[PDB]
DNA sequence: AGTTGATCTCATATGGAGAAGGAGCAGAGCGAATG
RNA sequence: AUCGAGAGGA
DNA sequence: CATTCGCTCTGCTCCTTCTCCCATCCTCTCGATGGCTATGAGATCAACT
């Protein structure tokens, strides 16, 4: 059991590892030190908070 | 955007003091002067970084506001961190 | 008992919050950003995308 | 201004999850016709 | 050389 | 004139349909693909004079 799960646990973690980076690999600090997207959106006022 | 009121951080990022060392140092490489006393050291980028630390980099920084904006900064005027 | 700092978890809680509706991360969500059609096509539908 | 010859070219014979469309259908409410 | 398949490494 | 009736128009389910996606990098071997003969007419223009 522990073979099949360290065999097939994998496809899906990095499945899910993919779709984040893709969500969210444009999201960057400003000079005016607000956080923003490609499209220049608002995410966060300060990073973190 | 004013000159005379600058917003961003008086402080040269890690990204700042990379790509300055880089380009400086291609500037050496490229047999552009050198601001500075050299002993004898001959590495392009060992150069660039003592011109750094001398604050005698002869490039300016033109930090892009997300607006549109600009605000240009000496390299000499920023706090370097490292 | 594992640890991430707040600011990350923060981070994709304000992404997928932003729009004012939930947004998946999934072509579903992602692929209806207005983000350009290049970035889409980096991810999922590449060609219909296009 | 007139004459030659390669060469091409036709033609001959014998899992699963979400999203989108349609049909069913209930029933609201509008307007004509009473009764 | 390409395409496909199979067997392996972390 | 107060129904009443009939007819049009939503919009709420429940299918069928269909389209999408499924970790990273690296090594090796093996099978398969793998395409007439020839003689004629006849148009072109490269190229001699």
């Amino acid at each position: 059991e522990g073979l099949i799960d360290t065999a097939v646990k994998t496809a899906e973690t990095g499945y899910i590892q993919r779709r984040l980076i893709k969500s969210m690999e444009s999201v960057m600090v400003k000079y005016d030190a607000t956080v923003r997207n490609s499209i220049n959106q608002v995410v966060q006022l300060r990073y973190g908070e | 955007q004013a000159n005379q009121k600058r917003i961003t951080t008086p402080y040269m990022t890690k990204y700042e003091r990379a790509r300055v060392l880089g380009t400086r140092a291609l500037q050496i490489a490229m047999c552009a002067p050198v601001m500075v006393e050299l002993e004898g050291e001959t590495d392009p980028l060992l150069i660039a970084m003592k011109e750094l630390k001398a604050r005698k980099i002869p490039i300016i920084i033109r930090r892009y506001l997300p607006d549109g904006s600009y605000e240009d900064w000496g390299v000499d005027e920023l706090i370097i961190s490292d | 008992g594992s640890y991430v700092n707040y600011r990350h978890l923060a981070l994709l809680c304000d992404t997928m919050t932003c729009r004012g509706h939930l947004m998946a991360i999934t072509r579903h969500g992602v692929n209806r950003q207005d983000t350009g059609p290049l970035m889409k096509c980096s991810f999922e539908e590449t060609v219909d995308v296009l």
